[PDB]
């Protein structure tokens, strides 16, 4: 189990560093 | 100046479609290798343990 989030989690970071540039961009 | 203006915004926004279009095709792409290693790293077990 908590194995099982965990890479969600830090998945999120690659999931929300995306949102970082693509709007920084206008 | 209306034509010529929205002319040369249109051409900006163009330019940043382009870059978007690299980041994503080019993201793409570095993803396929780690793709791939994680096949044949499981490979050579999924091999040798039989």
């Amino acid at each position: 189990l908590i194995q099982a989030e965990e890479r969600e989690v830090s998945a999120r970071l690659a999931a929300a560093e995306t949102a970082l540039g693509e709007s920084d961009a206008r | 100046a209306t034509a010529i203006e929205r002319a040369d915004q249109l051409a900006k926004s163009a330019v940043a479609q382009e870059k978007a279009l690299k980041r994503a095709e080019e993201r793409a792409q570095q993803l396929r290798a780690r793709l791939d290693a994680m096949q044949e790293a499981q490979d050579q077990v999924r091999r040798d343990h039989e």
